[PDB]
């Protein structure tokens, strides 16, 4: 049942199969032709079939370049999904888009057990619902937002504010010292960062438990849309077939989105608000409910959600924003402030701040942290009005710890050593409770603003204070 | 005639030839079983939209059609249970055993079959229930950004109805299955199953049937408003079945609107909520309350659907982020919210009392913005200041909390006849908490008036009691 | 007879015989018996939208499209929509189609059937007579009243009061003037609909009024075609009755978006704010029509709601530009009471100058509009500062406007079914009389609660006695 | 294997009976006009004009090369200038080259590459202290017009002559004129000893803008895989990125966001991917790239820059207070941050210079600690900065140690005992 290639474009591949022989949709293509004279180019290309036409056509997603494709090319039909080589062989290598080793590692032996990576999400049936808090040591994340182990975590952010820096101080901080199993998927990421980070994970011996999916921003659309698949797969055989706890890192989920944007209009579909395509919705939930927990194990997921042009009301974040159970906000403007992890104290909620799942400590520490910079927010244009004299005297209380807070909840991060010459700090939640109840009842009222920012627990703050 | 090829598939849709005398909205049967729902009629073509995993359909396959309009079953059964819908059962319970069926796609009750709502439906919010009233038959939209109390609300409302015989339907859609689950667990909990029934439609389902669950929901409440019982519907977010609609039409070629919203979006929305009636006596006292919920991007009440959506509903709630974050919960903004049935919908003695809790909001209001100079301003100015501080500590409440309208109405009596003048703001809550205990310690022939009559007690009596309890604090 | 080619939603396209294609807004019938158990009866009525070529109309439907099979045929009618008109017209609920809705009957085959869609009264058969309508309501009937034949559109948000005040400008009118008055419901709330027909004949002024609804759940063309529909039956009762008629409106807001989702469904390009690219000239279409001729008049009061407060939206403003009167309703008096919580500074009318109303009417408003805008001026001061920083006149002036404010507030006749006072019709001679003793400092010992919801001053001092002063 | 030309638009052709075509080929016209094919179709080729498409009509024949897009690329090309389809457009005769490189090659994979270990000096004191470049880094120059940012480069390129480094300079959008007297600047430095100029003026179609910085990618990629080290600098990426778009938009591709397509991220990305640190298996060669992107009212959040900022590991942003504010070129350091870090410096500068910015942006956040403002402010007068003269690390690092011509002076005037311990370590 062999092919034609009848139309080709820059991702998306047009085929023709005479016979009455149609593949199914999500059915994978090969294109395995050699050059047979001095004008053509050897190809070996896989395509993903993705929409069927009329007379015997189907629209197909190429997975790598298209250049050199020839109208009127052979075509194989493989029968099945792309199915990605899962089980034991995963652990301690790096995949590409297709599941094959790109770490110069060796060969994946042929009979190994391959899974699809299209499949439905678990039924309702199926999911584990219970929140219990994940401890990341990062004094905003485990005090404003804490994530939950087995959740869906959310890192929001625009261009440069520090999504991939708070990945690796996640990896850095949970990943190591956790006996599950661990798979970092990147999706649209930069091809430096995932060598960068592959180094990181192998020098510390904790690529030992780990595999790798790498298609980056160099590479076509199609693999930018399933490198998040492949990745799934791989951590849903462990969740499902060994019953292991997963951490599933991915550097950036928005990028399948936007690369299912790219070919949203090639495809033949018309363009729905802000030029995304008119399926965003469906096409990413048929994703992230794959992402979840099951009776089966727990799947600890943190996504890195990139905002395009700083604007949270863009339609895929905001899409986004309904599938996550923690969510971190980062802001440009903390960012430019030297305040990192730039987290926005009051944008990011997580559904595990409740008193009877962190405390009723925690909770009003939290909630009274919150209510304090909301008001100094507030309170912002009035003092750049009116000016500070005018303020009351609880106000001017409020503004004064506002700025501590503000300050405070910026720590100095282990990955931040290359950028500050500084180690990073480890802080409990007891430790964060205890310093920010600290801080809102006056007793570090004295201490100069400047000894809050990039510090660890709060006598880190009075030993940078000794500094002056 | 009856049978025909589909010679197109894609995308969650189909396009078919030879479905010569399909209906409008009929159903519509694949080889392999997965239904479908004919929507594009045209003069070769027969657009299908695919209620089912699409992936085993291809170009070529056999179409059937069923001559059958979409049913829902629905009975009594169903209380308790989670379903998608179709009304299949999504938890591991067994089957729903009913053995009746309403169409999904039905009309209205019509103008002369209706009667002026007069009852209330207790929310246990004391900001909607006093500023904000809502009655057994209304259309009441809650609508806010993400993260701030909406579907919070919506449970309170459901946890509250334990003994009003207050039947409650909840269309969970677009939710990720998990906070789904959570939101059953959570009703489980307080005892809300033994009266309510789910609807659930995930991001991962087919777009259609995102579309089709408020209509499945509002099928399965029409049959106890039919049999003279009170039912109450909430649509976690009709933003995300606008959302699918639009991907459906879109998918379907048809034209855009204001913001690639379909035509005909509004129809969509208003035949669904303007199908929550409370019916006169000659069909029953059956009613139907609907919560649809909407939700704004940048507070952005401006846009298409939430425009509509206000425009279809008899009174807004709008929610605000910077409400929430300010300590402010549920954060109602009373002051932008609206109430077409007001009165209408409230206990006389709720009613005596909100009246001045409103008079007493709107001269708040009108006093925020010299709330800058508030050190050294005018003597009423900072009377009206103080009241406003306390009104709004007072209106504060917790999460699955509700509190009974016999306690609401007195604490707000307390409020305005100026009790809580003399104590400080920030034990306000406090108070609302202790002098609450002191009703059910002392207070219970008030309380047993207020619900037996409807109506204010003795106000020398109820002074007495408030001079005890404070003297009591 | 045609046949039904494609459906999508609300839209059905018709292909017909050859050369024997129906007119643009023409009404067709689709009347179908179900065959088989598979199908469903239909009883459909829908109107050419536009002509598509090879014998193929593209038509708007006024009811559910559900369950419309390709190839049944369709009755052509060769006119508009029809719709009854006169003596059997009046109380009774029509919907768009001229159907009556209600259970008392229905109207008999053989009677005089009035098409919707026709031209405007031509240039030399309008008439220009100015004269003011009294409707009772004392800040209207002072700060902007109303003309015969004027089109009087209340702005307003959601909840400030534009269909009580619809329902007091029909039981006022009916009861004092006589007069027979339509009502259109333009994307009506069934709820709302109830109401306002239970409060129309428990009143009795269900015999001096005709309702037409377009209910909020009906295909947009229904919904854009209704208001076309109670004109109709105002311009029959203008002409061969003569004698002055009224036609309210629900809400303009929801006819233009029903022209604006049915030019969507329809394929045009929308403008400005997704609009149809058609709306001014629909509006004027509408408009047009309202208007006072050598037969007779007919006034036009009209409800417009401006969303989010954007009074630059397409709908309001191009409302904006055939409104002899405008009222402003605001949402900041309605929670502090004043009803029917008209902004004074807002509301303008064409008729507010001595040539039309007089000069002690003229000098009475303008008077009460300075006073007003004095203590809007003053609120900051009065705010921040207190009374006594003030000077004298400053004090006296709000002295005065505070009694004002709250007076141009009254109990409504229809508001007794939500507060229970009964209410109080004012003319507009005892209206200018009381704001003249008013402004005159002959009250300024009163309490300003007097004032708070009352008729005439009389009832003020009559009030004031009563609460012990 | 030939066809005829059926349409022709601005500079985009519709051509029938091309049965052969590979997508991305390149197609000859009747005139010597080169093409590319973008998209093939069931009866029609669609190509893209890169050259003058007035004299090509209708009914004119298409030939096809046999050959994928491609740029000529050799030791020749130093010190010429070019358009991006290699031609020379200097007076200085044709280019003698041997090889050709794919302007679309893939990128190296993630194994290929290695940490930055290295520094690229590029000569200006802030640059080098307070946002430091590495020898494989993608450091983005980002600002608004004028702002210094070609000045940059120029000095960058200059500095590099000492340097074992070959240089690149894509000139994307710019007027002609200016590109004449870079390049002129170029060879009365001695510049063009080691730099190839690649140019594509306004005049010039949007399919030369947008084609040129791949041509520049791959001729750096020529010295790169082969050991050697280089360094690319597109003079505005922001042009190319409008160029794109008018491209695509001709074709009748529905736009995004601000007008520009769906692959305006993909776009620059398969590009700025290209540069690259290869690994010692690789051979240890690099590109360095130093893609311009210029800002409307200094505003970083819009679409383009951030989608350039999201592709590169770092931005300088040089604000517009230059020519109205003086301390030409100011730095906002609380924005220009390098992602490679101190990894790029050398030991010394590392250790004086780790702490600049983090006070730079503490100093600018509270000019919204008396001893604060004053050392922020000193350290905002230290960093002044002098004309196209490159200034060299190993005397400026004690410089910057001290917290200063008269400091530059005394350390070498008093001999080189402090100079050359550094210039060996
Ligand atoms: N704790 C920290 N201390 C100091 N610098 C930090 C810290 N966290 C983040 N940064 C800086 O944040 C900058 C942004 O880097 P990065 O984390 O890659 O942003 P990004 O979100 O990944 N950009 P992108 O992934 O392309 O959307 C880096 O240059 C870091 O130096
Ligand atoms: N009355 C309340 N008091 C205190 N916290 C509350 C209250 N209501 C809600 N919350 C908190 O706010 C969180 C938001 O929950 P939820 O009610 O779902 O918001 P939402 O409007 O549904 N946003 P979303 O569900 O993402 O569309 C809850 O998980 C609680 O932690
Ligand atoms: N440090 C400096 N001191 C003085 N003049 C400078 C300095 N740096 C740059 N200039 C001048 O600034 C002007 C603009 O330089 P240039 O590098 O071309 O900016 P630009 O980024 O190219 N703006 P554009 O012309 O739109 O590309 C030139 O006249 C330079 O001589
Ligand atoms: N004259 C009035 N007296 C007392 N209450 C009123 C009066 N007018 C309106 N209200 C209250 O305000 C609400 C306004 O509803 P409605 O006038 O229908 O809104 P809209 O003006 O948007 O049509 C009513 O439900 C009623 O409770
Ligand atoms: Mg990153
Ligand atoms: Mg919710
Ligand atoms: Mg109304």
């Amino acid at each position: 049942t062999r092919g034609r290639v009848i139309q080709v474009m820059g991702p998306v591949v047009d085929v023709k199969f005479e016979n009455g022989h149609l593949p199914a949709i999500y059915n994978a293509l090969k294109i395995q032709h050699k050059a047979r004279n001095e004008n053509e180019v050897d190809i070996d290309l896989t395509l993903e079939v993705a929409l069927h036409l009329g007379d015997d056509t189907v629209r197909t997603i190429a997975m790598a370049s298209t250049d050199g494709l020839i109208r009127g090319m052979e075509v194989i039909d493989t029968g099945a999904p792309i199915s990605v080589p899962v089980g034991e062989v995963t652990l301690g290598r790096v995949f590409n888009v297709l599941g094959e080793p790109i770490d110069l590692e060796g060969d994946i032996p042929a009979d190994a057990r391959r899974d699809p990576i299209h499949r439905p999400a678990p039924k309702f049936e199926e999911l584990a619902t219970e929140v219990e808090i994940l401890e990341t040591g990062i004094k905003v994340v485990d005090l404003l937002a804490p994530y939950i182990k087995g959740g869906k975590i959310g890192l929001f952010g625009g261009a440069g504010v520090g999504k991939t820096v708070l990945i690796q101080e996640l990896i850095h901080n949970i990943a190591q010292e956790h006996g599950g199993i661990s798979v970092f998927a990147g999706v649209g990421e930069r091809t430096r960062e995932g060598n960068d980070l592959y180094h990181e994970m192998k020098d510390s011996g904790v690529i030992s438990k780990t595999a790798m999916v790498f298609g980056q921003m160099n590479e076509p659309p199609g693999a930018r849309m399933r490198v998040a698949l492949t990745g799934l797969t791989m951590a849903e055989y462990f969740r499902d077939e060994q019953g292991q706890d997963v951490l599933l890192f991915i550097d950036n989920i928005f990028r399948f989105t936007q690369a299912g944007s790219e070919v949203s209009a090639l495809l033949g579909r018309m363009p729905s608000a802000v030029g995304y395509q008119p399926t965003l919705a469906t096409e990413m939930g048929q994703l992230q409910e794959r992402i979840t927990s099951t009776a089966k194990g727990s799947i600890t997921s943190i996504q890195a959600i990139y905002v395009p042009a700083d604007d949270y009301t863009d339609p895929a974040p905001a899409t986004t924003f309904s599938h996550l159970d923690a969510t971190t906000n980062l802001e440009r403007k903390l960012a430019e402030m030297g305040i990192y992890p730039a987290v926005d104290p009051l944008a990011s909620t997580s559904r595990a701040l409740a008193p009877e799942i962190v405390g009723e400590e925690h909770y009003q520490v939290a909630r009274k942290v919150q209510q304090t910079l909301q008001r100094y927010k507030e309170l912002q244009d009035i003092i750049a009005i009116l000016g500070m004299d005018e303020l009351s005297d609880e106000d001017k209380l409020v503004v004064h710890r506002a700025r501590r807070i503000q300050f405070f909840l910026s720590q100095n991060f282990h990955v931040a050593e290359q950028f500050t010459g500084q180690p990073g700090s480890y802080v409990p939640v007891k430790e964060t409770v205890r310093g920010f109840k600290e801080i809102l009842e006056g007793k570090y009222d004295h201490l100069p603003e400047d000894a809050f920012r990039l510090v660890g627990r709060i006598e880190e703050v009075v030993e940078k204070a000794k500094a002056m | 005639s009856d049978v025909g090829t589909v010679i197109q598939v894609g995308d969650g849709i189909a396009r078919a030839h030879g479905l010569d005398n399909v209906m409008s909205g009929e159903l519509v049967e694949f080889a392999n079983g997965v239904m479908g729902m004919a929507l594009n009629l045209e003069e070769n073509n027969v657009g299908i939209v695919i209620l089912g995993p699409y992936t085993g359909i291809k170009e070529g396959d056999e179409v059937r059609r069923t001559g059958r309009i979409m049913e829902v079953p629905v009975g009594e059964a169903l209380i308790g249970r989670v379903v998608n819908p179709l009304g299949q059962p999504v938890d591991g319970l067994g089957p729903v055993e009913t053995t009746e069926t309403r169409p999904i796609e039905s009309r209205a009750p019509g103008v002369m079959d209706r009667r002026s709502v007069h009852e209330p439906l207790q929310t246990g919010i004391k900001a909607i229930d006093a500023l904000v009233p809502i009655g057994r038959g209304q259309r009441e939209l809650i609508i806010g950004d993400r993260q701030t109390g909406k579907t919070s609300v919506a449970i309170d409302t459901i946890i509250n109805q334990k003994d009003q015989n207050m039947i409650s339907i909840y269309v969970a859609i677009g939710q990720k299955e998990s906070t789904v689950r959570t939101v059953v667990e959570t009703l489980r909990k307080h005892g809300a199953l033994d009266y309510t029934i789910v609807v659930t439609a995930s991001a991962s389902q087919p777009a259609p049937l995102l579309f089709l669950a408020p209509y499945a929901g509002v099928a399965m409440g029409e049959y106890f408003m039919y049999k003279g019982k009170h039912v109450l519907v909430v649509y976690d977010d009709l933003s995300k079945q606008a959302a699918a609609y639009r991907e459906l039409s879109l998918l379907l070629r048809r034209p855009p609107g204001r913001e690639a919203y379909p035509g005909d979006i509004f129809y969509l929305h208003s035949r669904l909520l303007e199908r929550a009636a409370k019916l006169s006596d000659a069909k029953g006292g059956g009613s139907l309350t609907a919560l649809p919920f909407v939700e704004t991007q940048a507070g952005d009440i401006s846009a298409y659907i939430p425009t509509n959506v206000i425009s279809i509903t008899d009174g807004q709630i709008f929610l605000q982020s910077d409400l929430f974050f300010s300590g402010v919960r549920p954060a109602i903004n009373a002051g932008l919210s609206v109430s077409r049935v007001g009165g209408a919908a409230q206990i006389k003695a709720m009613k005596k009392v909100a009246g001045t809790l409103r008079l007493d909001l709107a001269a708040y209001r009108e006093l925020e913005a010299f709330a800058q100079f508030g050190s050294d301003l005018d003597k009423a100015t900072q009377a009206k200041l103080a009241r406003g501080a306390r009104t709004v500590e007072v209106l504060k409440q917790d999460l699955h909390q509700p509190i009974p309208v016999e306690k609401q109405v007195l604490i707000i009596y307390a409020l305005t006849r100026g009790f809580l003048d003399d104590i400080p703001v920030e034990d306000v809550r406090r108070f609302e908490k202790e002098f609450y205990l002191f009703l059910d310690q002392n207070g219970q022939h008030l309380l047993e008036h207020i619900r037996t009559t409807k109506d204010l007690p003795n106000e020398d009596d109820l002074n007495k009691a408030i001079e005890a309890f404070k003297k009591t604090f």
